[PDB]
């Protein structure tokens, strides 16, 4: 839901620039131990409201796994670096999934990012960084769910560069 | 946008042969990104796996 | 189409076993510049057919790379090794695209077979291997193809073992 | 089985943004290990990448 | 050179904490492109000075790639998550090597960090976030360079939990 | 130890037309549960005798793994492909442990093979694969080991062609 | 330069999780019929705190 | 244990695509905050046939 991010430093919004036409969203998720978790996403603008349209395929997760045994305990924070390649936005990020006894499983996400406007009409932003907070409530067993995200697209400010490079 | 935007999210996967479908509903400010949403297993429930790895697809 | 493999050596057929209930397989490919390539399928018999039903999701892929710039010639012969995980089975294949000049893209096949049977009427077989051959050919450019594939599969005849193993 | 089986595939997909939809039609033996096989691009043709990225698939 | 963090919000220090005994740390970095990059380190303290010592081995980088063409353009700052795993404190990055024509080239960073100290005798740090920067310049081709390098651990102030997490 | 292969078909050696000078090869291998293998090995030819130094980097093993725990039952039969790339030998290899219980753990060779004559005076092979098997004996615990090999490099006669190819 | 039955000769030093070790290997085999046996043995750091089996492909 | 201001340094020996090299270093910073500075010097194996940028990391 990449239209919901606090952009500060004055870097391009790829995805807000994207509208009226909106954008789409490509990724495959490697997990550490096999599972793969791929999905398009199609993002259009509809009078006032935004309007999602994803298709998942998920394989080769181990049955024994905190996965398909139910036993995961939701995301860490993340970060999440982007950047152009061919003329689309990358992203490339490490989740770690909590687990029980304080244990992670780590993922990384390959994500491409594509305007459904012209190369003409966009402002490419530079390399940066985006921080998530994912955050979700089990309502209903395996029914009903609540999820809530921050987002903030940033440079790297807390380690500083001695030649003014961000 | 405006400061708070709607969004609606229809899903519909395959994960280790457990066929599924989602609808999710929420809103959310654009500017200061952050966001809520609900979301409800309509095809394939109670899921057979952990939701988390819906949550960046959601 | 996994119901077309010659067995050799008294390896029992997960497949051809399947039926009349059928099996599904699930995939996704790694490629070496970056693409990603998943898929399900769903095999059942309809009758005196065999119908397939396949989703797929890729990504990823290079823009300058042979597979979007439409330039690659087909693909080597390839070995996949085969053993039961979580009460099913298991596939993994390294297979290697090929490129003008006489290069090579290579990718690994991650895949889960899955019988649509109840695990008490199947014979599992013991680790394995599959020979594959696909050729293609491009009938009509972007339209029409022709696919032939030769599959065995065996155990290593080819370099016995001294201690009695397959 | 018997030894010539015939067999029809339906595919649809999106590869790098790409809808598309394939057919199949085809026969082989299923104890010698031989197939041969037709595909045809339905929807979103002609292919903008590679049909050899497809071709486990099919 | 992990003794250099600045660590925040009262995150124990794992490094600092295993002097006198000193660490070691082990990872291996796999470059997009087909590159391997592994390394063991050792680390001591000698009265009042520190000692390194490190052993290399890469393979498999393209001729024509920017690493065996030397034409990389220096790292992008990075984002590193550390947590627990088997008692010891495991480490994962993504990071970005600069490339001609404003391109970039990604890597992970596989490291664990292992104290000479049993774990019984250390505080373990909870899942945190190491920010990097990493600025090289070339005073003598391929002979002569200075490193600089500024680090911050920290938990994710920048998107903040509803619920009360780190 | 690529010396002791018998190629068929008349597939140029690459290994065997290295000598009098000899050659290098490089390799990470890495595992499904996180563990990296490095290697790099130097072979040369003394008088009557070969002679192989080697250098090790391995990290990342789960220390409730098979590795760690010192539980792995020895290598499945293997199948590798071979082909040139930049003016090289580059290998690529999937392998399989087997570990208590029937299972197995899976792992990827990348490898890279380096003639110490010039590519000008070598006939490069085609792509092509070897069959391994590699056997092990503990003769003492953790101190004394026996190993046999067998290999044999082929094209894919198995699986025969329409259109012409090897 | 090769013949039949041809020896060889193997040092090999490393470092896996931390565990430094040293091997040194003795075999023969046939260069043409694509055969060979050795023997290795742990010199330094023995015996070994991992399997061995990841050293084969090394050996 | 530690200084304000510490120093330390550094032995480098590696094999990167069948190149060896061999580096050594020197430098300075402070642990608390976070920061050092250091040289680096290719004493075997120069001139670097490879992006140093590969090294960063381990120095």
């Amino acid at each position: 839901s990449k239209t919901f991010i606090k952009y500060v430093s004055g870097i391009p919004d790829y995805f807000k620039q994207s509208f009226p036409e909106g954008f789409t969203w490509e990724r495959t998720t490697t997990y550490e131990d096999g599972g793969f978790l791929t999905a398009h996403q199609d993002t259009s603008l509809d009078g006032d409201c935004l309007v999602y349209k994803v298709k998942i395929l998920g394989n080769n997760f181990p049955a024994d796994g905190p996965v398909m045994q139910n036993k995961a305990g939701g995301w860490e924070p993340s970060c999440e670096i982007l950047y152009e390649v061919d003329g689309v936005l990358c992203g490339q990020s490490l989740m770690a999934l909590k687990c029980p006894g304080g244990r992670h499983l780590n993922c990384r996400l390959h994500t491409t990012y594509r305007s459904k406007k012209p190369a003409s009409a966009l402002k490419m932003p530079e390399f940066h960084f985006e921080d998530h907070r994912i955050e979700v409530k089990e309502v209903q067993k395996g029914k009903h769910y609540e999820q809530y995200e921050a987002a903030v697209a940033r440079y790297c400010d807390a380690a500083p560069s001695k030649l003014g490079h961000h | 946008l405006t400061e708070t935007m709607p969004f609606r999210m229809t899903m519909e996967g395959t994960v280790n042969g457990h066929h599924f479908k989602c609808t999710g509903k929420g809103e959310g400010n654009p500017f200061e990104g952050t966001q809520d949403m609900k979301i409800e297993v309509i095809e394939g429930g109670p899921l057979p796996f952990a939701f988390d790895i819906l949550s960046t697809s959601c």
